[PDB]
């Protein structure tokens, strides 16, 4: 009834940046992800649910996915990936590569070479339907140093606007 | 991590968050005594989940607040500056009297202050007045301003915080006097404003709390007029000549009839008054508040933008139901528009009743005349006063490559291998600088020629009085010009002569 | 490690940091446990020199 | 730009794991259709086909003092059987398949150098047979109608249960056939050709006879022909009552003891469960209105089939119709959750206060006509919709 | 959407078909149906095949039912350069009608009427007749011994003024007039791409 | 049967030829003018 | 009625309110195939008045064209000359006939509702 | 390279034993397969069906006081019957078999030399009764 | 990560097998005993064991 408006779906679990607290080791300090635990007015904890998006950039960035055939080859169990990839409809592969960059001299190469390589992983952001333009600006050389600044453009649960070019995504629920 | 198998190496950053911390916008505003948060002190607010506790239940602030988390999710980093509640202040009540008893069954249906704070009940037959006033104070939202207690079918409404900020309720609708399809027969309900509004406090210690600490908007959660004054002058002394600036810029508002408002304001270029009927059904300081958000979060990247019409200036956590008369007449409307007012209106025609929502026309500034009485337009514009700021910082940034380089006056012959330069070289660059910018900071121009000047130190004061490096660079340009004047001149020709 | 009723559980010592690995470690033990508790019998009992608790079947 | 480095910019091209070095980059992209030219009139129409299949073409050179084993190695490897893996240098990776490599090598007028122009397709991957997809917008009822029918069977035998009794189980199993008949003849109605007046004589025949419940083949058939017989009559809401009704009746339980209870028990279960099944097959061809609709029949068919496998697994029983109710009730599960959510999928617009049922319409989808669209869904008087209004994406 | 087909050889909604081409006629008894599968072949991995010679399809026109009965013939062609096609022809329910043999024990319908002739004619293969158009008494009605299940019915239904054809559900109609319906008119420099 | 909602395109084409023949005997409704705007109003009202 | 009336404006990817896409519904029902309304009001505003005369001469001129596909008018043009500050002269002319064809072999057709008397 | 030697290099020509001096060497390598393109779907596909046949194009000179003897000797090999073993210069030996060959060969503008263009194809035998 | 600074290998499993379950052990950080220079002044030079064999 006139009361409806609420989106029976719900979301999972999500990863979270320093949900396990930062790891300093004298060059700085890093995230350390992980999942978040919620108490409760009486015991009973609670995994959170929050900021589904960045949840699924981090598991995107943070999982290696299959390496390239050589010709040597690889050892039977360090070819990156997931197998639970075997089952997914949508002809597409799981992880990140920007681990995989094959260095080289004149780093101002090798930031063009993470540009591409974390453009092409994160356009699958917008490929599953849950952000639609996700950008980022990768600009340093310094010695090795480089900064890596993310945008996640997102929606809402309501479509406030009428006549886009683009559409609704397809998961416009998480709220992106 | 030594586990890791290749050589990049990944540290992604403590916390985000990082687009804003650009954009600060400061809440000022009352609180409760429930509230944990030390009062004349500005804090930083991260979410909205942590305000009830920290500001006090159903204040002022802890209720603006809401409305600027509710405006735009993302892009801003919130900072309240809580204020204590005055301390002869008397809080004002108001009374609702609901006389009986049913008849019939059916529903009562209020809208207090806002749509959140809305009430929706069932009332059945033979049901008495103390009943009915018992249910209506136990669904009360307890978000509302306004404490509710009833007694044997009185309903009192204490305001939560003291001061005059609680005058602001006198347009209360119900559903009960009317052939609606729900509606108990035989209920009547009537409105009085005991009590009223007291004094208010008259902070004027902006200096000692933000001083260094630039921000970029102001919202001001008060109806005093030396409250605004002291606020006008703060971000006034933070755009002089003296000290480096720190560019804001303020948001209060103005309710009244026509000449309580038009006497309310002055020639203020720093704040923007909000122009608020006698009869506006929501409390102003939450439209406010949503107007103040929309300004300064729309705005971060993008200062040109002006923040009015349907889309770019639609207030959304703003809900109306829509009234017989039109608030502001037309005449009125003109008249505000004229004396450097922000009007704000309903964007449907819904009809009676029927929930609707506010848009803002005209985002300009409460400014109309110069420093020597020369009316002017330049800081009407409240994009225009962003621009000044983007433009004040841009040529700053641009200039730093002088600093510490050689200069040549008197011989302007810079020898082989030197990396110096003159006065005119630099005024060139400078000038390629400013019509390189034209579209995104300045007009086309007027004349470029007598507009851009750049004089030596030795040339401005009297003989042996100048110093050596100092320069003075005079710049006199116009904000990008928007829409035109046409006069069309329409004529039919029965006549035909090929 | 390994707690009173058997159930190889997780040892969540005071520096953990919860994440999928251990709800991994929860539904191995779940296998397993469903393994002792539906094939082990309905296997023992399907053959005559092995049968235990069906002995009247 | 003034400080564009071309090789930190184009991709180093390589095809089947081969790298080499290209000169050339092109693509063949496009959209394929129609083109209505109708005689004597000034109009024109068009009709979009698909997706034109894209083609690239390179230019590979080599120039070393091994050029000639460079150039056979890169020979031997594009006469590979079957399509691989490229690298354009401006489009990225790629399935493709070469098509032509031209090599020109002279002596005399320019020795050291080799040219190869190369032709590549796009080449997608297939899946051998008719590569047919699946079919996750309809029920298949077979299955557990066969399971109903074997858990009908085992349960039923009039001939096995004690001669005090069978008069009572035959009794109401001709009960229930009569249930199956009445639905029938209130879901017709106003059917007049031929096929109806044998049916109902068809009904009547079965039920006047006394010797034909008491075999559980003949039973079973009348049964599911019966169910059939009122499943073809009408399309949609019209069965939806009625076959609410028959999930009432068969809501109860036998007061029969031992073998008798069982063959009664058996009866409504079978009912019960054709019920359900019908039900849903009758939900699923009707659109929903509002998701919580859709989600809410799905909630009550989702209970009665766990009602029937809870039954069904109460001591043992049977195992394997528990077994059956469960896949049959999951399969349930994901075609009415796909109905609910993905049929037309509905989205909430939010408007700023409540407007007129034609000018939502004609802003939403740019045509008023489709007001009359934004009434099933939305309440709200015609003059005054929303200001929150469902209706389906654009 | 311009989508018209969804074809359907028993719940596998072919999404390869690269042509098509449906008939449906007055002057017959049947349709004849067309469809063009690609069914690539690589010569190390494993392959499938459909052998169906009798699996029942239809064809959703334009979000509609248009045809309703491969079992015509699997034609798999072969070529170096564009081969590997697989033509699939599908004829109409009421087919077996036109390829059959009449078995009725008798032989010798008295004091029957078309209609009853032609309703044990075909109940014999299980396809609901849609007689929709009158009921004719006649004396005699010797069969010709295995003539065929559908010259019969087209002799017993043309001394009668019957067409005799097919629907889109899969039934049989012998009807006398129109099915009623009335559409589009078709203007000369409106729709027609070409007329004769 | 019998009387029921009418399409909508009939139902405006029929009160835009009433109007044209009983009011503007028998011109056509030009569009943009002020009778193409008469005859929408018209048509909502008995839409509503 | 057409220069006063707000059109359809253009699909962006940062949308519009729904309420503030200008137009008519009543649109949804003519048969000429076509739109209701002007869009001098939408102009792209830029720099170097001259091409915003250049556009808005552009705006005008394909808005009053519909005055000509309705049949009302024959040769309507405007005479857009001016860039002072922002001040613009727009004279519009609209070209008409008379309730009798006087003129015999002319190029065109006649209009098709010379009997507003254009 | 600096210093690399072409005529160590290229395989001296030679077409079923006949030598000749070759200025040029061209292939047509390649593989054929199908292409899908199925209606109203936003997919391709590919199916491999083998080996595309090889030719090979060369063009032979003759520049020498007896470039006619040698054109018409060349003449009489390349019309031999059956494919012969091929030479050439850049992919070693093969089996080819002639398809064309055009001797242009002007006296007033250019006497004394003949050029020849010759179009080869990869020729295997089968056996005779289809394997 | 207290043996990767003072400059010492670690070796670990390279498969997560279980109890049991033979396995194969490998090196990480391929590196010297080399973490302070000459004049005690920390470096990180020849810490990598190929850096060493670059020098020679």
């Amino acid at each position: 009834c006139t009361v409806d408006v609420a989106d029976r779906r719900k979301r999972f679990w999500t990863t979270q940046i320093a949900a396990c607290g930062t790891s300093s080791d004298d060059c700085g300090d890093c995230a350390r992800p992980g999942l978040q635990l919620m108490c409760n007015g009486q015991g009973q904890v609670t995994v959170s649910t929050d900021n589904y998006a960045v949840g699924l950039a981090l598991n995107i960035l943070l999982t290696d996915a299959s390496k390239a055939d050589t010709g040597c080859g690889w050892t039977p169990g360090n070819r990156g990936g997931f197998w639970g990839d075997s089952f997914r409809s949508d002809n597409l592969r799981s992880g990140s590569k920007i681990r995989q960059v094959p260095t080289r001299t004149s780093m101002r190469e090798t930031v063009s070479l993470i540009r591409a390589y974390a453009l092409d992983d994160l356009k699958k952001l917008v490929t599953y339907g849950v952000a639609k333009s996700v950008d980022v600006d990768l600009t340093y050389r310094g010695s090795n140093k480089i900064d890596m600044t993310v945008i996640i453009q997102g929606v809402d649960g309501n479509e406030s606007r009428v006549g886009l070019t683009g559409e609704r995504i397809s998961n416009a629920w998480v709220w992106s | 991590d030594a586990l890791s198998d290749g050589f990049v190496r990944l540290c992604i950053d403590p916390s985000l968050n990082f687009f804003g911390e650009g954009c600060k916008i400061l809440v000022e505003g009352q609180m409760t005594d429930d509230g944990s948060a030390t009062p004349d002190a500005v804090t930083c607010v991260t979410s909205e989940l942590d305000i009830i506790e920290r500001f006090g239940q159903g204040s002022v602030l802890t209720e603006s607040l809401r409305k600027v988390f509710c405006t735009c999710k993302s892009g801003v980093s919130v900072y309240a500056l809580p204020r204590e509640d005055a301390a002869a202040g008397v809080k004002a009540v108001y009374t609702l009297t609901i006389a009986g008893p049913a008849t019939t069954d059916g529903r009562v249906q209020l809208y207090m202050g806002e749509a959140e704070y809305a009430v929706d009940i069932g009332v059945d037959a033979g049901d008495t007045a103390t009943d009915i006033a018992a249910a209506i104070v136990a669904a009360i939202s307890p978000d509302f301003p306004y404490a509710a207690t009833a007694a044997a079918g009185v309903i009192t409404l204490t305001a939560r915080n003291a001061g005059t900020i609680g005058n602001h309720l006198s347009v209360i609708y119900t559903n009960l006097g009317s052939c609606t399809s729900v509606t108990p027969e035989g209920v009547t309900v009537t409105f009085a404003q005991t009590t009223a509004g007291s004094v208010n406090p008259t902070p004027n210690d902006y200096a000692t709390v933000v001083n260094e600490c630039c921000f970029a908007v102001y919202v001001l959660s008060s109806d005093d007029t030396d409250w605004q004054e002291n606020l006008r002058d703060w971000i006034r002394s933070a755009w002089d000549c003296s000290k480096p600036q720190c560019f804001g810029h303020g948001y209060v508002f103005n309710k009244g009839t026509l000449g309580q408002v038009l006497a309310d304001g002055d020639n203020s270029a720093e704040l923007s008054r909000l122009a608020l009927p006698t009869t506006y059904p929501v409390l102003p300081y939450l439209t406010n508040a949503a107007y103040g958000a929309l300004s300064a979060c729309s705005t971060c990247n993008n200062p040109e933008l002006n923040i009015q019409g349907q889309t770019f200036g639609l207030l959304s956590c703003i809900n109306m139901p829509e009234s017989c008369t039109p608030g502001w007449t037309f005449g009125e409307v003109t008249q505000l528009q004229a004396n450097g007012f922000v009007v704000s209106g309903p964007s449907t025609t819904s009809g009676q009743g029927n929930y609707t929502s506010p848009y803002i026309y005209n985002d300009v500034t409460n400014y109309l005349r110069d420093e020597k009485n020369r009316p002017n337009a330049t800081f009407r514009d409240a994009s225009s006063r962003r621009l000044a700021a983007a433009t004040g910082v841009a040529l700053a940034e641009f200039l730093q490559q002088f600093n510490g380089l050689a200069v040549f006056t008197k011989n302007t012959n810079i020898r082989t291998g030197i990396i110096g330069t003159n006065p005119r070289l630099m005024l060139g660059k400078i000038r390629k600088w400013a019509q390189d910018n034209v579209g995104t900071l300045f007009s086309e121009f007027d004349n470029i020629n007598e507009d851009i000047q750049l004089l030596t130190d030795f040339e401005v004061q009297p003989k042996c009085v100048g110093q050596p490096g100092i320069f003075h660079l005079n710049m006199r340009y116009r904000p990008p010009v928007r829409g035109a004047r046409i006069n069309v001149n329409m004529a039919p020709a029965l006549f035909d002569n090929c | 490690t390994i707690t009173e009723a058997g159930n190889c559980a997780a040892c969540w010592t005071t520096d953990h940091c919860p994440t999928l690995v251990d709800y991994a470690v929860n539904v191995g033990a779940r296998l397993a446990s469903v393994i002792e508790r539906t094939i082990w019998p309905a296997v023992r009992e399907s053959d005559p020199f092995t049968a235990v608790t069906s002995t009247a079947d | 730009g003034p400080c564009y480095n071309p090789d930190a910019e184009y991709l180093p091209a390589s095809f089947k794991g081969f790298s080499f070095d290209a000169d050339s980059s092109d693509s063949d992209h496009g959209r394929n259709g129609a083109e209505a030219e109708f005689v004597f009139g000034e109009r024109t129409g068009y009709a979009d086909l698909g997706i034109k299949i894209k083609s690239y073409q390179l230019r590979a050179r080599f120039q070393t003092n091994d050029h000639i084993a460079q150039t056979n190695a890169f020979i031997a490897v594009l006469e590979s059987p079957g399509p691989g893996l490229l690298v354009h240098p401006t489009r990225g990776t790629v399935f493709a398949a070469c098509r032509s490599a031209r090599v020109t090598d002279s002596k005399v007028d320019a020795a050291g150098v080799t040219y190869v122009e190369l032709d590549f397709v796009e080449a997608n991957s297939v899946l051998s047979g008719f590569g047919l997809v699946g079919n996750l917008v309809a029920l298949a009822l077979a299955p557990i109608i066969t399971a109903t029918e074997g858990s009908f069977k085992r349960h039923f035998s009039p001939d096995n249960i004690r001669y005090y009794n069978t008069e009572a189980v035959v009794s109401t199993m001709a009960q229930a056939v009569t249930q199956v008949q009445n639905a029938y003849l209130a879901i017709s109605g106003n059917d007049t050709s031929q096929d109806k007046w044998t049916t109902v004589r068809d009904f009547r025949n079965v039920l006047i006879d006394e010797f034909t419940f008491y075999s559980p083949a003949n039973a079973w058939n009348v049964l599911r022909n019966g169910f059939a017989i009122l499943d073809a009559a009408a399309t949609g809401s019209d069965k939806f009552n009625v076959l609410r009704n028959l999930i009432n009746w068969s809501s109860t339980h036998s007061d029969l003891d031992g073998e008798s209870g069982d063959a009664e028990n058996a009866i409504f279960t079978a009912v019960r469960v054709l019920s359900a099944a019908y039900l849903a097959k009758a939900y699923t061809e009707t659109a929903a209105t509002t998701v919580n609709e859709g989600l809410t029949q799905y909630d009550l068919i989702a209970a009665v089939l766990e009602q029937e496998a809870q039954i069904a697994k109460d001591d043992c029983h049977d195992n394997e119709f528990f077994l059956q109710i469960r896949a049959f009730a999951v399969d349930v599960a994901r075609v009415m959750v796909n109905r609910a959510y993905n049929s037309p999928s509905l989205i909430v617009y939010a408007f700023p206060g409540t407007v007129h049922g034609l000018v939502a319409a004609w802003e939403i989808f740019g045509d008023a006509k489709r007001s009359r669209d934004l009434e099933a869904r939305n309440n709200g008087s015609p003059w005054a919709v929303g200001p929150k209004i469902i209706s389906e994406r654009v | 959407m311009i989508k018209p087909m969804r074809i359907f050889i028993g719940g596998e909604e072919l999404v390869t078909y690269t042509s098509a081409q449906l008939q449906r006629t007055k002057k017959q008894m049947t349709g004849s149906l067309t469809v063009e599968i690609f069914l690539d072949y690589v010569p190390t991995k494993p392959t499938i095949v459909n052998a169906v010679r009798g699996k029942e399809i239809l064809v959703y026109i334009m979000g509609e039912l248009a045809f309703t009965g491969a079992g015509g013939d699997v034609s798999v062609n072969f070529s170096k350069g564009n081969g590997y096609s697989v033509t699939l022809t599908a004829r109409g329910r009421t087919k077996y009608l036109i390829d059959s043999s009449q078995t009725h024990p008798t032989g010798f319908f008295k004091n029957t009427s078309d209609k009853k002739v032609i309703e044990t004619l075909v109940k014999e293969h299980n396809v609901v007749l849609q007689w929709d158009a009158e009921e004719i008494d006649e004396p005699k009605v010797t069969l010709r011994d295995g003539n065929r299940i559908y010259n019969e019915i087209f002799e017993r239904c043309n001394q009668n003024c019957h067409f005799a054809y097919e629907t889109r559900d899969g039934k049989l109609l012998i009807t006398d007039g129109t099915n009623g319906t009335v559409g589009e008119d078709i203007i000369l420099g409106y729709n027609i791409l070409d007329f004769s | 049967c019998t009387i029921q909602r009418p399409d909508p395109q009939d139902l405006r084409n029929d009160i835009a030829t009433r109007f044209s023949t009983n009011v503007l005997g028998g011109a056509p409704i030009i569009p943009e003018s002020n009778e193409f705007y008469v005859v929408s109003l018209e048509y909502a009202m008995q839409e509503e």
